[PDB]
């Protein structure tokens, strides 16, 4: 019933893991993608697609200098929940703006 | 098949937040291969496109 | 056989724009122009309602 | 200094076999210190060169010049003070021939090296005094920048 | 009573390597796909085909 995998090296690496990310596709997985790629500990971050009429992505992390990827992942996440709060922020204040102009202008 | 003596057998439903969008606004409805054409010269399927791209553009029907 | 609900490329609803584009074709506007006055501004949007064949006032005739 | 190679070139001709790739230059040159040509590759967008410009030339080993270490592995989340970049064109790849004129002798007056920067090439042809730490597979740097008198 | 086997196009030939070969096109396949182009040497009179 879970919805994220975890497969890693040879069972003893932890710096390289290959997340499998369960109901996904290119709308989560090229920003988580993008994000992680902004973390100087990560020597390599790409995502695929299995196969399309699957419903799931890989998720390649690969952190250098002793982390395990659990971390950019994490970092990541929040990352890019901290980008869409603050979107959403000045978005609903731009709309309100925009209203907030046609309405009292002439009216 | 086109009008043009060109056949496609449809392979995958392709979704639509996929499909290459246009500067326009529009996705495409059918994405047709470059590798049709060489050893087939049509030539009669560049034109219509061009043609009922442009009479969809201005009410037109063209000849 | 009768007007799309929607737009098969973009999901537009045009199949509210069918009596409203005979009434302009019948008041004298060209194609060029009636579609730009009901709003269809794409060329796939405009596709359907240019290219349109309504072939129900046709087969309506064989009726009980 | 794990200088391979150093002198200053100045460009007489840019592409003359007429090839034309996309974002690259082909720069035949001539050198001054030494008595050399030059064929070198050079992404033409963000380093442009034309001809008539002297620009020093540095085929290194290591660009680390405190100590010829040769890590090889590209950190860019690592950067230390003892880079070799006062030099502003850098690029990479290895050496995957040497040839000159030998008639059963050992290392030719006249002896060759070429270098592929990924796909872009380099013909560094002169003497063989000057093209004693070219061996074959051996990855070398290079570093230019261009000089203005 | 009593062709330069057609024209020519700048194809290297297999065998003698001359830069020009002559050819000739037939469509032997059905209408669903194709041409074929037969080309034949100058020099060394050698025959290859291709299917387009
Ligand atoms: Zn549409
Ligand atoms: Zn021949």
């Amino acid at each position: 019933k879970t919805a994220l995998e975890m497969v890693q090296a040879a069972g003893t690496d932890r710096h390289c893991v290959t997340f499998v990310l369960h109901e996904e596709d290119h709308t989560l997985g090229n920003s988580l993608r993008y994000m992680i790629m902004k973390n100087p500990e990560v020597e390599f971050c790409g995502y695929t697609t299995t196969h399309p009429s699957e419903s799931k992505i890989n998720l390649r992390i690969q952190t250098r200098g002793t982390l395990p990827a659990v971390e950019p992942f994490q970092r990541g996440l929040n990352e890019l929940m901290n980008v869409c709060q603050h979107v959403l922020d000045k978005f609903e204040a731009s709309i309100k703006d925009y209203k907030d102009q046609k309405a009292s202008r002439n009216e | 098949a086109s009008r043009h003596g060109q056949k496609g057998i449809l392979s995958r439903l392709w979704p639509a937040e996929d499909m290459p969008f246009t500067e326009s606004g529009m996705v495409p409805d059918i994405l047709f291969n470059p590798h049709g054409f060489p050893s087939r010269m049509t030539i009669g399927m560049l034109i219509e496109s061009m043609a009922g791209k442009s009479a969809a553009l201005h009410g037109l029907c063209h000849d | 056989m009768i007007i799309p609900v929607r737009c098969f490329t973009c999901g537009k609803i045009v199949g509210n724009k069918w009596e409203a584009y005979l009434g302009l074709l019948q008041a004298e506007y060209t194609e060029g122009d009636a579609l730009d006055a009901l709003g269809l501004k794409r060329y796939c949007c405009r596709r359907m309602l240019l290219a349109h064949v309504d072939l129900i006032e046709k087969l309506l005739n064989y009726a009980p | 200094a794990g200088i391979l190679f150093e002198d200053i070139f100045d460009v007489k001709d840019i592409d003359p076999e007429g090839k034309k790739f996309d974002r690259v230059s082909r720069l035949h040159c001539e050198s001054e210190s030494f008595k050399m040509d030059l064929i070198l590759d050079v992404n033409i967008q963000i380093y442009p060169v034309d001809l008539g410009d002297k620009f020093r030339l540095v085929i290194a080993s290591t660009l680390y010049e405190d100590g010829t270490l040769d890590d090889g592995e590209y950190n860019p989340t690592d950067d230390r003070p003892s880079r070799a970049d006062q030099f502003e064109y850098v690029m990479y790849g290895k050496v995957y021939r040497i040839e000159g004129d030998e008639t059963s002798t050992e290392a030719a007056t006249r002896l060759s090296a070429y270098v592929s920067y990924g796909g872009l090439l380099m013909r560094l042809q002169g003497d063989a005094n000057n093209l004693h730490g070219f061996e074959v597979d051996s990855r070398v740097y290079l570093l230019m920048k261009k000089l203005a008198f | 009573l009593g062709e330069c086997q057609g024209p020519v196009v700048d194809r290297r030939c297999p065998r003698c390597g001359h830069e020009g070969m002559a050819y000739h096109t037939r469509q032997m396949r059905s209408a669903d796909e194709g041409q074929t182009v037969f080309y034949t040497c100058t020099n060394c009179k050698f025959q290859e085909k291709e299917d387009s």
